[PDB]
């Protein structure tokens, strides 16, 4: 009933971690495509000439495994508005690879992230990947609800975390995607993998993401409360967010390391079936969603 | 060859001599079909990367990121996985077990420092959080984000148990002091700091490399007139002070090139044996002259350093 | 993509034919007295993910000779699966190179190149420009496989396929483009109004000097019924080496092969042909530093325009 | 066209500035001890007509020294021009050579290259890549003439330019081209809105090794007034020799100077600002083995489309 998918960071053999996986009930796998560790060298010697296979082969899974179960992920250390120009020649080089590698393995979704205001050359890079070839992928911005430096503990003696309400500061990672798409020209093929952190910030900020074309909702593991018999559940706060996303039919990914005694994906299925049923109609309307149709002419036509 | 793997995957992450002469190897496959990790030791230096000629040898379930000594018995592993491991060597150190893997980060471990006493560890993980461990209890103490982006270096504090050193892509250098409530404290003084090195004499002055291969002195009492020297082309992945009573500082970079340098940050030393980036070095305890380089190309490249 | 190279690997009568160029070429090289002295410097240019390879090892195996084998392939993700390979499985033996086969500067010469570099209409993937960048790196004496080449080209009508096209029109460019540029089609509901007959053939290697890889070529077909053309169908015939071939010309196609469908060649407005009348067509391969292009046009029973002036419509990039 | 090359040569600023950087390097080359033991290798890449040969004359008998001058030009028509003055008037002083400067194969190597590979935004008739290749055959202490180059940037507005541009629509292309291309045009009714600001520079020779002409530019624009950004006008610096110079950024324009009038960058839709507020540009020299193309974007006040994204609508051929 929820189209649900693990992300990891750590995939030490692919068949069994996939297998893993699917035994726990996913849909899907946001995975690395190279080692997230494996900084690459495209411009010096004598690192530039690395020998021995750049990643794992292409003929570890299906064809179909590739084009339905598998999410690319974009490397950490690929920085391509680095203030460094060497990070920057490198991380172009790096971020074209990796996009390229996914396209020729026909993954349904790359995912990248934005964790900084200016990411005018990752854009570049992208949009220039969208124009380079026959692909067709998906891609998805992993974006958070609140950014990290916001929701960082107030335990830095001589930087503390203000508690003024700062109405559009609050809302700065809905600006980041709005230039980062306003960059890439609108473009179909790039949509929001939302992060939704620890604590719910104002309402105000989850209503900026309303009429986003979001794709995924990313939950990490971290966000669960405990129940009174031990199982991970969230807040009535967070639970309302979930049904918004289930009426917008996004994806739901689990992220981080297990906290609870799977749980997790059962309890957005206990969620998607306590749902309100759809009344009239709700049920006449399901598939007419968002759909563009022609105002009928009834005098000037015969029905 | 004891009953431990066959071979040892070519990426090299950690080069750790205990207190008799013995080297700790950290190595993980960051390429191929399979993407885990292994511990190795070697009495002989002198016989690695040779698995064969190793006085014990395991396989983690996933890459080595990171790792210490705990001790002369005890190592501390950083995995992938999102573990922090506690391997100890057994009776007679031809084995090496398991005895905590715990999956407490929600990211790839990339950095462990254990504390002055070394009944407690501190870890810095891509999950932005930093954890205080207690080795013996098998738990975490204290979870800290106190960051606003991944955690590049921990460093404990050479002779303060509740003090060490943190460093972030958030561009913060962060001084920690567990006595307070506010455990930290951004270091004032430009580029993203990669490696941190407590001095171990001074316990006020530290070091710090950057992702454009600077490599700066700071003095915690009056944090302006830094001195610095641009040693590498690349980011520095890490700095190591010589056990010498007046220590020389070794740096090594993505430039795959080692530089020994002296109090004045000017350089003595430059060694271009490796062909890939350099991951590590350990200074002898036995020769104080003689530090050992291990890399991505598979090399151990033992160095005398002109003194 | 990963999946197209797939698709090219599961075709057996293609790799067990290239099997036994390379089979009969190992025989005719090495002298079963010469068996271990001399090891053959093999070279599979455009490897892909490797079927060739083996297939050349296949070779080795049953001519019991030694061959020392190099895999060049320019596209990277193609490498990795290469590379996977060599550490797997291959070792040694095979050195795989992540060059373009033109920029490559190798060890020693090559006693035979291997490559797959051809399309539908056999020089359409640029085979003839590959190999001549290739060729100074072959012993003075060493053979290509494949050797010869041939493109082939029918008349044919299909109001089905010439309506197909018009419905290719596309925004933002010319409204009669889609009747400029070759399409790979499983041509089915159609007619063949003349015997194919052959149009470009290029020899490898190519020992002359001013070689020039651009054609100009007329046919002449004679129809006997009335019709009306819509445009070319067009196929290939390929010498591997000596009497070992693969074709899709209709009347030689090699049984059981998937890897190649005809191309189809349409024009602007289609023509009426008599019973008795000739259709002529004029065919050019053209190319500057760097694109190649197909030029094209009847000039009986009527003349039509020519075709992609200047590769206006559609060039294969360099 | 002939007539081109004849209005580049109706600009005496421009050749009695290139005059003097040749003889200010005759007097720093051959010493007046030196003045008949040392000729000095002279040569001219991307000649046309001679002008630059003449000036290079000029030079040599004002600087009291000995010159031997190449005249290398690929425009065949405009060889022809040069060789009819190399028999009636030049002689074996000038050797004529017919070819690309890139492809030259030299007899011995040049003291000082001259060149004026130099368009409205300075390397956009690609002189990085053009000296790159003629790099090898300069003595390892020659000169290059100029020796440094650099684009200059400054905010616009005009809602009677940006109208022009969107007069510029033609049929089967993209509706919104016209915006995403640069335009030469003798800026008029215009506005500037923020002082002009260096963009790229290039210095020849360039003995870096990963040399790299690609390029990657941030430009913050401190604005006064409330106004409508619509593009960029672009212009460019130019060291010949040492303190000789020729500019069109209108701050330091060479008096007099004909050649070359200012660049226009375009925006799709117009931008407003407020007083105060910073317009941040951010350009792109990007480039293949084939093209090299300009990208560009405003970050500030607010976000546009990244404009020509993969030379789309306008590539510069190599
Ligand atoms: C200048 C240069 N230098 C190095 N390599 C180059 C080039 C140009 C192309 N190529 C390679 C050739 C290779 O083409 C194939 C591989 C396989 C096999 F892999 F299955 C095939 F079945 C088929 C083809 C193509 N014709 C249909 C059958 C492709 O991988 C390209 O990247
Ligand atoms: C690779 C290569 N190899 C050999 N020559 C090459 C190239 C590329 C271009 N060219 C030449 C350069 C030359 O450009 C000029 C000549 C005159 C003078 F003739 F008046 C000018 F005033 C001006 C220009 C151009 N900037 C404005 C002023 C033109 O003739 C081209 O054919």
């Amino acid at each position: 009933r929820v189209s649900s998918g693990r992300d990891l960071n750590c995939v030490p053999e692919i068949a069994d971690t996939l297998g893993a996986v699917a035994k726990q009930g996913f849909d899907f796998l946001c995975m690395p495509v190279f080692h997230p560790r494996f900084k690459r060298e495209f411009i010096q010697e004598p690192a530039k000439n690395r020998p021995g296979p750049q990643t794992r082969s292409d003929l570890l899974l299906s064809g179909r495994d590739w084009n339905t179960l598998i999410v690319g992920k974009l490397s950490p250390w690929i920085r391509p508005d680095s203030k460094v120009e060497k990070i920057r020649r490198n991380s172009e080089a790096a971020m074209l690879q990796e996009l390229n590698f996914g396209a020729y393995l026909g993954l349904p979704a790359f995912l990248l992230p934005l964790n900084q205001e200016d990411n005018t050359n990752l854009a570049r890079v992208l949009t220039n990947h969208i124009h380079t070839g026959h692909h067709s992928s998906m891609f998805w911005m992993r974006v958070p609800l609140v950014a990290p430096e916001d929701l960082r503990d107030d335990i830095i003696e001589n930087a503390p975390t203000t508690h003024t309400e700062e109405y559009s500061g609050e809302e700065k990672t809905w600006m980041w995607w709005h230039n980062f798409r306003t960059l890439c020209d609108y473009s179909k093929r790039i949509a929001v993998a939302l992060e939704i952190g620890a604590d719910l910030p104002s309402n105000h900020v989850i209503d900026r993401w309303l009429g986003e074309p979001i794709k995924a909702a990313i939950l990490p593991t971290s966000i669960f409360l405990t129940n009174k018999k031990g199982f991970p559940v969230l807040s009535k706060m967070h639970q309302r967010l979930i049904f918004r996303l289930l009426k917008l039919e996004v994806q739901f990914i689990i992220t981080g390391t297990n906290h609870h005694s799977c749980s997790y994906l059962q309890y957005l299925e206990y969620l998607s079936q306590n749902r309100p049923p759809p009344n009239a109609y709700e049920l006449f309307a399901k598939g007419y969603e968002d759909y563009l149709q022609s105002p009928l002419q009834p005098l000037m036509d015969n029905l | 060859p004891p009953n431990a793997p066959a071979c040892m995957e070519r990426q090299l992450e950690a080069a750790r001599y205990r207190s008799d002469g013995a080297l700790l190897l950290g190595a993980s496959s960051l390429s191929g079909r399979c993407w885990a990790g292994s511990l190795w030791l070697f009495k002989d230096p002198c016989a690695a990367p040779n698995e064969g000629f190793c006085s014990a040898g395991v396989q983690t379930e996933a890459g080595v990121a990171d790792l210490t000594w705990v001790g002369e018995r005890g190592i501390l592993v950083a995995s992938d996985s999102g573990a922090v491991e506690l391997w100890e060597l057994d009776e007679n150190e031809t084995l090496i077990v398991s005895k905590f893997c715990k999956y407490e980060h929600d990211d790839i471990v990339s950095t462990v420092s254990v504390l002055s006493s070394g009944t407690q560890a501190v870890s810095g993980s891509k999950d932005i959080c930093i954890k205080v461990w207690d080795l013996a209890q098998q738990v975490v103490l204290s979870s800290y984000r106190a960051h606003a982006a991944q955690v590049t270096c921990v460093a404990a504090s050479p002779h303060k148990d509740s003090v060490f050193l943190s460093c972030s892509e958030d561009n913060r250098i962060l001084l920690w002091d567990t006595r307070c409530p506010k455990p930290a404290s951004q270091i004032g003084c430009g580029y993203l700091p990669t490696s941190l090195a407590w001095h171990p004499q001074q316990s006020e002055v530290f070091v710090f490399g950057d992702e454009n291969g600077t490599v700066s002195l700071v003095d915690t009492k009056s944090t302006s007139c830094v001195l610095s020297s641009a040693v590498h082309s690349q980011c520095v992945t890490g700095l190591v002070f010589s056990p010498h009573s007046v220590p020389f500082l070794a740096s090594l970079s993505e430039d795959c090139s080692l530089a020994v340098l002296d109090s004045s940050l000017s350089e003595l030393f430059r060694s271009q044996a490796h062909r890939d980036f350099v991951r590590d070095a350990t200074w002898s305890p036995l020769n104080h002259s003689l530090l050992t380089t291990v890399g991505w190309d598979h090399q151990v490249v033992h160095h005398v350093v002109p003194t | 993509e990963s999946q197209t190279y797939e698709v090219f690997e599961k075709d057996p009568i293609k790799y067990s034919q290239y099997q036994q160029a390379i089979y009969k070429c190992l025989l005719d090289r090495v002298p079963e007295e010469e068996k271990d002295t001399n090891v053959q410097v093999l070279m599979v240019l455009g490897a892909g993910r490797g079927p060739l390879v083996n297939a050349s090892l296949r070779a080795a195996k049953q001519a019991d000779r030694r061959i020392k084998l190099y895999a060049v392939e320019k596209n990277p993700n193609a490498v990795v699966t290469l590379e996977n390979w060599q550490f797997e499985e291959w070792g040694s033996q095979v050195t795989v190179v992540s060059s373009d086969m033109r920029e490559w500067v190798a060890p020693e010469k090559a006693d035979i190149i291997v490559s797959e570099l051809l399309g539908s209409f056999a020089d359409n993937e640029l085979s003839p420009e590959c190999l001549d960048g290739a060729q100074h790196f072959l012993k003075d004496d060493g053979v290509s496989i494949p050797g010869e080449y041939t493109s082939f080209l029918a008349p044919i009508s299909s109001s089905k396929l010439y309506n197909e096209v018009r419905a290719c029109r596309e925004k933002d460019r010319d409204p009669e483009a889609q009747f400029e540029m070759p399409y790979v089609v499983r041509l089915h509901n159609f007619h063949q109004l003349s015997a194919p007959q052959p149009c470009f053939t290029f020899s490898h290697p190519n020992r002359d000097p001013m070689i020039d890889n651009n054609r100009y070529c007329t046919l002449e077909f004679p129809v006997e019924v009335n019709t009306v053309l819509h445009g070319f169908a067009g196929y290939f015939e390929t010498v591997l080496y000596q009497d070992i071939t693969l074709s899709i010309r209709p009347e030689t196609h090699s049984p059981g092969m998937f890897s190649w469908f005809p191309i189809l060649f349409p024009i602007k407005q289609p023509i009426t042909v008599r019973e008795g009348q000739t259709i002529c067509v004029r065919f050019w391969r053209c190319s500057n530093s760097k694109k190649v292009w197909y030029e094209w046009a009847v000039t009986a029973p009527v003349c039509s325009a020519i075709h992609n002036p200047t590769g206006r419509s559609y060039t294969i990039g360099l």
